């Protein structure tokens, strides 16, 4: 349980910045549209 | 250029969260061992 | 081409994930049942 | 513009599957408390 | 417990929906393509 | 639980099949951005 606790704030960090990376990406690629 | 590198994006999302996928799994079958 | 097949792909991991997810969701119902 | 809008799509389908991972998670820790 | 129950309904039909919606597009964009 | 068990192995292997070719075509578009 220990490690089960450290691997889920690991991913659920890294999950919160690849979804805010393409967040930003997306937003750019909308504009670029024009 | 642009497009492309948010596929890799969300395939990187899909496959972090199929990683937490697998240890609410794990977590399950612990508690499931634990009672039944 | 690609970028379309490739959104089918994503498309489709994203369905068996909510499979997964659904799962999940019973066995922490039933888990609860039980325990509570 | 189909393929972008396909990308939105797909971002917030996989944000809607992160809440439900929070919310079994939360579960999880939730009995996770009580068995032990 | 009672608001969890409530959350779950919630995100589960959002992402019905969403995945619903990824489906038309998906056949919009492969007929365009051809 | 027994169908539960076979459940979860079936949709595991099935993700895993999908994310591998998901890899496959990501490096594939890649390339062709050259």
């Amino acid at each position: 349980w220990m490690e089960w606790d450290r691997e889920i704030n690991k991913y659920t960090s890294l999950i919160h910045s690849l979804i805010e990376e393409s967040q930003n990406q997306q937003e750019k690629n909308e504009q670029e549209l024009l | 250029s642009g497009i492309v590198q948010q596929q890799n994006n969300l395939l990187r999302a899909i496959e972090a969260q199929q990683h937490l996928l697998q240890l609410t799994v794990w977590g399950i079958k612990q508690l499931q061992a634990r009672i039944l």
